[PDB]
């Protein structure tokens, strides 16, 4: 009952800003968070941009202070501003999204738990040179 | 526009707190076990039975206090193993559903007394006092299981942290995950709560509607009114209470005016420490039970970004509040039973 659709990423050349929309439906804040992975391919996947319980979003080293996002629960839609984009940054985006857990636990978002949750087709973003 | 992360840290508060809890709270209740039970006798007062009860879930509560003071200092790191932080958690909840369970049957044992629905014959209040308590403990044990079940450990968020926590995985599937916190939640309240609570209101009512009416003794001459029985014989029919009787009314016995009478305000001492238990009960527990009940109907009417987290980064407050409402009946007791403050003297003398 829980759709994530990305829109926003084409081919841009190195220095570019591009800005990737999750439009999310189903989805609460209340009881969801909501994070970025990529694809290269021919690599694994790997954690981008995510919203923790703990610190405000946890970044990955590379896209640190390069990379904004952010939630927007009035339309419900999690965001990837890519600022000043490296061509390693060549890859297919997808959010997912997770469950929290009851305040008793601490509305504390299951990232790690199993990342077989609210998932997308991934939007691919490409950097030349 | 907006995003979720904590308020500034309390850094020890918390667990110290609950430290201090743990330490008063062992001790506190350690005593009204060994007053109750330093009695041998048919001296057990009627409301004993849950005094006794009332103690043991606080107790078995705060000796776990060691625990949760650890894993809230460690921000959140349970090296306990998924067993205790099953049934340390699981004993939360019985504590907290017993807690409830006394205080409404240490009420139901006023109004019983108090009002007298039925002859005496058949009130048969002891019974009545003693299997409200065999059912308690089974009500409040049985309903908190999804506690012990469900509840497990594990490093949510990639932070080298264990917490344990709810896991709705067992029951749920992803979507209708938030459902099962809902639903097993407006429980816990509910019967915890709202039900209990609002008991001891509607027992706490009929029990001033009798006691309302006041009794009136006669300071020349002895003989006392009471608005039950009246004085029809002299005009003045039964029901009616004293400041009504015509100013003319005078002594059915001697023939003194309104002018001597004395109403007797009869010292109850076990009716005036139920409440201050109450009082205090649904002071301490009912930030815990508000704002879990928000939160709940705040993922289902939709409450602005501000207000979720919020009421999340409130609530490990609301907690340690509601946690500490067990090392205070000790204290009421003191401050207010009669029974109580004597046994403490006598064991003192001793030694
Ligand atoms: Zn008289």
């Amino acid at each position: 009952q829980v759709q994530l659709v990305e829109s926003g990423g084409g081919s841009v050349q190195s220095g570019g800003s591009l800005t990737l929309s999750c439009a999310a439906s189903g989805s609460t804040y209340s009881s969801h968070c909501m994070g970025w992975f990529r694809q290269a391919p021919g690599k694994e996947r790997e954690g981008v941009a995510l919203m923790t319980r703990s610190r405000g979003t946890s970044y990955a080293d590379s896209v640190k202070g390069r990379f904004t996002i952010s939630q927007d629960n009035t339309k419900n839609i999690l965001y990837l501003q890519m600022n000043s984009l490296k061509p390693e940054d060549t890859a297919m985006y997808y959010c997912a999204a997770v469950p929290r857990a009851g305040i008793e636990s601490g509305a504390y978002c299951k990232w790690n738990m199993k990342d077989s949750g609210s998932w997308g087709q991934g939007t691919q973003v490409t950097v030349s040179s | 526009e907006c995003e979720y992360t904590d308020w500034k840290s309390s850094g020890a508060l918390i667990p110290a707190i609950y430290m201090l809890v743990f330490l008063l709270g062992t001790t506190g209740n350690g005593l009204v076990l060994w007053t109750v039970f330093r009695s041998s006798r048919e001296k057990r007062r009627s409301a004993d039975i849950f005094i006794a009860s009332l103690a043991v879930a606080d107790l078995t509560f705060v000796v776990t206090l060691p625990l949760w003071a650890t894993y809230t200092y460690r921000d959140y790191d349970w090296p306990f193993g998924t067993f205790f932080c099953k049934l340390s958690s699981y004993l939360i909840f019985v504590n907290m559903y017993a807690s409830a369970f006394c205080l409404t049957g240490l009420s139901f044992d006023r109004y019983l007394a108090i009002v007298r629905p039925v002859a005496n014959a058949r009130l048969r209040l002891r019974v009545s006092g003693a299997v409200a308590t065999a059912v308690l403990w089974v009500l409040a044990a049985l309903l908190a299981m999804p506690v012990m079940v469900l509840r497990t450990t594990g490093d949510l968020e990639n932070t080298n942290k264990v917490q344990c926590y709810m896991d709705y995985s067992m029951v749920a599937t992803v979507s209708s995950e938030w459902a099962w916190e809902v639903g097993l939640g407006v429980s816990s309240t509910t019967v915890g709560f709202v039900v209990p609570f609002t008991i001891m209101l509607t027992c706490y009512f009929f029990i001033a509607q009798t006691i309302a009416m006041k009794k009136y003794t006669c300071t020349v001459c002895g003989y006392i009114y009471n608005p039950e029985d009246g004085d029809p014989d002299n005009g003045v029919n039964p029901g009616t209470d004293f400041k009504d009787i015509p100013d003319d009314w005078v002594c059915p016995l001697c023939g003194v005016g309104k002018d001597q009478f004395e109403e007797v305000e009869e010292r109850r001492r076990l009716l005036s420490i139920i409440v201050v238990l109450v009082v205090t009960f649904a002071l301490c527990k009912m930030p815990y039970h508000l704002v879990k009940t928000l939160y709940m109907l705040g993922s289902l009417l939709h409450w602005p970004c501000d207000f979720d987290l919020f009421l999340m980064n409130i609530f490990p407050y609301c907690t340690c509040i509601s946690y500490v409402n067990s090392c205070l009946n000790p204290f009421l007791y003191a401050f207010f039973d009669p029974r109580f403050r004597q046994a403490c003297t006598s064991m003192l003398l001793m030694g």
